[PDB]
């Protein structure tokens, strides 16, 4: 609910047959047939999850749909499948060496499935009546625990004492206690006892009281991915710094231990291993070391699937002085199959701005939408999509509902592209400021 | 040995005693300075047996790192009298 | 009980050490506790009840 | 009186309700076109329904960008959040650029949370702690008073930790918020003051009103505010410290799991009408000094679904990217990202409407100018620059002022010019000269 | 005073200005320069104002022309408590704070605000103390004897006060200061008793006392952010302040402002060779003064048509189009003959020399020549020289001797260029070999 209407948001994954055949316009995916087709072949090298470290470079022009192929593949891909995207430029880092952030991207994209059985006790607690033993071992206990139906009293032993002890506990509060674990918590305080106190405490929140069952049975499926157990397995509190970012450079020692015992977690099988996709978005803005790693690092068996965008062509690999195909050096365009993306008739752009007019609940007439089809068969699909949102505020400050052509060309007037901001700079080279610093701020001489 | 030694700056605000209060419990934590201290014995046993408290119950001590020699313990160094002879070469002759 | 000036009847801040006579500031004290002439300093701490001297 | 600084004299877009921007309003004289865009802009903001879009403007220097800027800002008010900012500000040693870039993204996204305020003012007559063991307290029963009357109390043994914290006894005057449970103690009451002649405690008179005060407040934070609360490398964000921790905390590469789960929890408050949003604009001035992998992660962080408007202004011409050796292109704006954006021209001025200017800026900073004065002023700011005018609006004034006169005339104009000169004239001094002027 | 030596611009006490702003000829130390002089009596002005905010100016000129000493007079004639920051350019560029954070911290530093606070003090001679132990020590009563020269006083003292004077032992005969709100005694001294010295203070012990306090707001922007204590004024590791907690001090001073318990207090930030600044920080000055909580910034710089730090280009006075443009500009010129004697005779005021009229002629024929502060290094020396032969005056052979054994810049340049084949070149080629 949190989420808001962005340039992506019609994808709904690929419009894909059952026989791996896209259909013209489904799940808001039109045309790329070819492209959509290889998407799809890598989805389901995927899905079978037999062939690890594969990489997939994705290749086309601007404004094609790269990304929107790949955001389509996360979204045909699902839940509980680790999927990253990064872009290039969040490699470099001050504290953390660049080979590093891709070995936490790699093992960020790659995780395992474990199941719980929780056997959960969730209810406000009346009354703790203390059997308080002689010699204090073994200290036994009367709860007196009490949802809205039914009410019960349990044996506690000495160790579950010292829980509720060592976190305070009392008459009213909510608490949940695990059967098997025994894991304790303290959900707050219930709200039929709020009025007992006159003013609240610091950390005191109230919870309602549950309802139904006492004693509820639950599994629950977690799915960690390998870098979490790295964090977690290098510090002594190693929870904050999945969160905080913190991490410093883990040794490899202690990711070959945890990948010997994800090993042997599969062989014995409390543990299935889920690989995923990793979505290094630009990657010709990366360094020559780390195509060299992304090279050597995808011959590990813990090694997701790689798929990288490029608009660039035959440009300069950063980090060296000579001239590349897409911006990538062979050694990398060597272990790599390329899907190859291409521009768009009249007809697929109207489709598209067709689709994006009904996300973004704008009413297009059809003389507007041709108006918005010949714009964006003009100058780009981008700034027509852009164009649409400001015509719908356009008509709507004139009183109206849906958008005619005037909306459409007022909005061509007023916001420009980049072939006419480029053609009314060049026209006027004296008021800008040059690339040597020159410029002339007198309106008259 | 370090050449000045000095305590952090005082801060001074007219007029306010919670000002006062707050900056006594900022620089003389009860807990903490119990931390980098100990405490006596006689009052551990009195503590422990007399008033009965168990022993998981007292507060955290002997925190402080241990230095380096006894010599290392503290700035003050207290002049030699074997240096002394050594001062002077005709004294040490 | 809050203290009263003995002689002025305002906030005694001070008082007195020789004839313990609670005064108001520095005006009070210097043109009157100081040249008070003996015997009738007990004679003002009669009116608070403190006229010691029995 | 108030201090006037470049903007103070614009207030607004000073646009019509039909959309028509009005020749003279708000401030603005001119700029019709670029001031009817950004009014579009501004509706499509308090529209609350789309993410990611960003707007360049493009023009000179000195032609009123950071000023439409601005207008946006008052236009969409207190309420919407804005963060103005310069290109130069991401570059930062302490934590990466593109990191810096998101925290501004995150900054520039509000929320409203409505909250009441309950408080209790008095002096503690009654403290009697009941133990009810089960060396534990059950409760403590506290009862306040002040010259409205008194009432009683009941405390769990949390706010009683915190009494014994501030060293209340009897006698005190307290502060117990009911809500938060924060307990601050003013001091020692005055009925309570000659128990001795001399003491430290400060002695604080009973307070007029109520024990009781209850009043509601709106809090307006952001979700930047959120992220930096619940990720501290080193905790203790609630406890008030005068002098600092003892290991300063630096500012690290918040992950993206974090904002997933601040995401979530915000919009559980959210369903539960708890929480309001307020999408706001992040300003990004002199967007030319960003660097290429700057504009890659703009790149990259312009489809997100909870990306703000962002508004970026540029004036340079064909220029080579920063960061680059061989890409020119117009503004300093790399090509890709330049398909993303929407373009609108700034145009330059001419003498009336500079005229226009100077006597708003003089009505504003109320020095009285003379008419011919104006028009001097006027041909001069067409002659060297409109901010040399602007400039030496106020010298003339103070010119004025030694010579006890309100009004501006000629001479201060000339003598304000002779003592102080403007770029053209400087770098003309600068050329014939040869020993480092 | 402080530490004070004699230092380059110490003869400066201001700007030898009338009421009607025209500069006189000699006046207050600073000789010359009438109209930049007059020029920085009216930015003088418009700081005392307070009304404008966030105006560049910049003083340009040839070197050892007196921009620094126009800044060092404007900064002396500012009074005080009102804020000043001199920085040098080369200072920003740090190893643990972003070069654009630290000009925020130095446009930051030159805001105070004015707060007006009234306390009780009792500040008089104690004549006896008298504090009675208990059986064990659970209660200890005391009374205490205090006098001034008008008054006279017996307190009765509680806990809190004997705990407090016991601490900083308090004997008879001392005179000290205590503060009744926060229990705090300060030492002032011990009074006149034969047996540190201090006379006995005046009469009407608690007395009101009001203090005004300026604080910087860098100050409180580094104790509102709950990370930094008071201690990162003075350690100077503040580590990036961020924005929020700026923004809310802004808006606090604001209301401060209206509500009438605070008045703000705007000041001058002085910036020296600010052409070593890059391209970036030029940027975020001309994006930083437009707030309304900005000083008054004075840029010097002497470069001409120099490359820009950063950039490739080359732009007048090491500056881009657009901060000239934002910035106003005051021109420097040099000195005569006359203006270089007098310089030179208030220098040699200023250092306690005795000098005599032939030797200040040739010092002002080496400061027509050669630059001046050449000459104004070479009267001490001299003077120096002149104690060497028990002379109490310096003559013109001190000033010879001073000029023969300590070389100008010129002459060294010469000396280097006929004999370059001793000394290192640009290729590290030395011949250290004297023959053959
Ligand atoms: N196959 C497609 N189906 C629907 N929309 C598309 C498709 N390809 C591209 N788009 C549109 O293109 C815009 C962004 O394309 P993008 O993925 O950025 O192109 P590129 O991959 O060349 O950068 C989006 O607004 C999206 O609507
Ligand atoms: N249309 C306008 N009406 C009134 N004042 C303007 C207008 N355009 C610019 N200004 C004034 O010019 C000053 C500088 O403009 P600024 O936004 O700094 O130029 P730039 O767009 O190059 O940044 C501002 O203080 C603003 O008040
Ligand atoms: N008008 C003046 N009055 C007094 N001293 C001056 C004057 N002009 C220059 N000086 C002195 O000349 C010396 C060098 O001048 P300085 O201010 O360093 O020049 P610049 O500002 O160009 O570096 C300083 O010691 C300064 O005191």
């Amino acid at each position: 609910s949190l989420s808001l209407i962005a340039a992506h948001s019609h994808i709904t994954g690929l419009g894909l047959d059952e026989n791996l055949q896209p259909r013209p316009t489904s799940e808001g995916m039109v045309g790329q047939l070819q492209a959509r087709r290889a998407a799809g072949v890598i989805l389901k090298m995927v899905q079978n999850g037999t062939i690890a470290g594969r990489a997939v470079l994705v290749a086309g022009p601007p404004s094609t749909g790269k990304t929107a192929l790949a955001m389509g593949v996360s979204q045909s891909l699902g839940k509980d499948v680790p999927f990253t995207a990064i872009a290039g430029s969040e490699i470099f880092s001050l504290e953390l060496s660049k080979t590093e952030a891709l070995t936490q991207a790699f093992r960020k994209s790659i995780g395992i499935k474990i199941k719980e059985e929780t056997e959960l006790i969730e209810g406000e607690v009346v009354e703790i009546q203390i059997d308080r033993s002689i010699t204090g071992g073994h200290k036994q206990g009367k709860l007196t625990i009490k949802t809205t139906d039914m009410e019960t009293i349990y044996e506690l032993g000495n160790k579950m004492i010292d829980g509720l002890t060592k976190e305070k506990v009392l008459a009213g509060d909510v608490i949940s206690i695990d059967k098997a674990s025994g894991k304790i918590t303290k959900l707050g305080r219930s709200f039929a006892r709020s009025r007992d106190y006159d003013a609240m405490g610091a950390d005191t929140r109230f919870v309602q009281c549950p309802e139904g069952e006492l004693q509820k049975r639950k599994t629950v499926v977690h799915t960690v991915s390998l870098h979490e157990i790295d964090v977690i397995n290098s510090r002594t509190q190693g929870f904050l710094a999945l969160f905080t970012g913190d991490t410093g450079e883990i040794r490899s020692e202690v990711r070959d231990q945890i990948n010997t015992k994800v090993a042997e977690w599969k062989e014995e099988g409390k543990a299935e291993i889920v690989p995923g996709v990793l979505f290094i978005d630009e990657v010709h803005m990366l360094d020559i070391e780390c195509f060299s790693f992304i090279n050597r690092a995808l011959e590990d068996e813990f090694a997701p699937i790689v798929m990288m965008a490029t608009n660039r062509g035959v440009s300069k690999t950063r980090g060296t002085n000579y001239k590349s195909p897409h911006g990538l050096p062979l050694d990398l365009l060597d272990r790599s199959i390329i899907i190859t993306t291409k521009s768009y008739n009249e007809q697929e752009i109207k489709t598209i701005l067709s689709i994006r007019a009904q996300e973004e609940e704008v009413e297009l007439s059809s003389d507007a939408l041709d108006l918005l089809t010949k714009t964006g068969v003009e100058t780009s699909l981008r700034y027509s999509s852009n164009l649409i949102s400001v015509a719908q505020q356009i008509a709507m400050k004139r009183k109206n509902n849906t958008v005619e052509v005037e909306d459409v060309k007022r909005a061509y007037l007023l916001f420009l592209d980049s072939a006419r901001s480029v053609k009314y700079v060049q026209e006027n080279e004296s008021q800008y400021i040059d690339d040597q610093g020159n410029v002339q701020i007198s309106i008259a001489k | 040995h370090p050449n000045v030694s000095a305590p952090p700056v005082t801060i001074e605000v007219l007029g306010s005693s919670h000002v006062t209060n707050s900056i006594n419990n900022e620089l003389f934590d009860p807990l903490i300075s119990q931390a980098l201290s100990d405490i006596p014995a006689i009052t551990q046993y009195n503590m422990h047996v007399k008033k009965g408290i168990p022993v998981e119950d007292f507060p955290k001590t002997g925190l402080f790192p241990e230095p380096l020699n006894k010599n290392f313990s503290s700035n003050i160094s207290m002049p030699s009298m074997d240096r002394f002879i050594t001062e002077s070469a005709k004294l040490r002759k | 009980a809050k203290k009263y000036c003995d002689v002025t009847g305002l906030k005694g801040f001070y008082k007195s050490p020789t004839n313990n006579i609670r005064y108001h500031n520095a005006e009070i004290y210097q043109l009157i506790v100081k040249p008070m002439a003996p015997g009738v300093d007990q004679e003002y701490l009669k009116l608070r009840g403190a006229n010691f001297v029995l | 009186v108030t201090r006037t600084a470049a903007h103070t004299h614009i207030k607004g877009l000073g646009l019509d309700e039909s959309g028509v921007a009005k020749r003279v309003e708000g401030g603005f004289v001119g700029q019709i076109e670029a001031r009817e865009a950004c009014g579009v802009i501004v509706d499509l903001i308090k529209a609350k329904k789309m993410s990611g879009r960003a707007i360049l403007l493009a023009g000179g220097p000195s032609t009123g960008k950071t000023a439409l800027a601005l207008a946006i800002s008052q236009e969409l008010g207190p309420k919407v959040p804005f963060c103005p900012l310069v290109g130069s500000e991401l570059y930062s040693v302490e934590v990466k650029k593109t990191e810096t870039l998101m925290e501004n993204f995150r900054r520039a996204i509000g929320l409203r949370i409505k909250e009441t305020k309950e408080v209790y003012e008095g002096e503690v007559t009654e403290l009697t702690p009941e133990d009810a063991e089960n060396k534990t307290i059950s409760h403590v029963i506290v009862g306040l008073k002040s010259a409205k009357g008194t009432k009683t109390l009941r405390l769990d043994p949390t706010i009683y930790e915190s009494i014994q914290r501030e060293k209340v006894s009897i006698g005190d005057v307290i502060y117990i918020e009911a809500n938060t449970g924060a307990v601050k103690r003013v001091g020692r009451s005055d009925a309570y003051a000659t128990e001795f002649d001399l003491e430290t405690e400060e002695y604080v008179p009973l307070p007029k009103g109520e024990v009781h005060k209850k009043k509601e407040i709106v809090q307006d934070v952001t979700l930047h505010d959120l992220d930096v609360a619940n990720a501290r490398p080193q905790g203790g964000q609630d406890v008030i410290s005068m002098m600092g921790q003892l290991l300063k905390p630096k500012k690290t590469e918040i992950t993206e799991k974090l904002r997933q789960e601040v995401n979530k929890v915000v919009a559980k408050y959210i369903d539960q009408g708890v929480a309001e949003l307020i999408p706001g604009v992040l300003f990004i001035d002199e967007v030319n000094m960003l660097d290429i992998e700057i504009f890659t992660y703009l790149n990259k962080a312009l489809e997100s679904n909870i990306a703000p408007v962002v508004v970026l202004a540029s004036n340079r011409g064909m220029t080579t990217v920063r960061g680059t050796e061989d890409v020119i292109s117009p503004h300093g704006v790399p090509p890709d990202l330049i398909d993303r954006l929407l373009i609108v021209r700034t145009l330059p001025y001419d003498k009336d409407e500079i005229r226009t200017i100077i006597e708003r800026r003089a009505t504003v900073e109320r020095l009285q100018v003379e008419s011919s004065a104006l028009d001097l002023l006027a041909t001069m700011g067409t002659e060297t620059s409109l901010r040399y005018a602007l400039q030496l609006l106020a010298p003339c004034g103070i010119l004025a002022q030694t010579s006890n006169r309100k009004e501006i005339v000629v001479n201060d104009v000339n003598e304000a010019k002779l003592l102080f000169l403007d770029a053209k004239r400087s770098t003309k001094i600068l050329e014939t000269s040869a020993n480092y002027l």
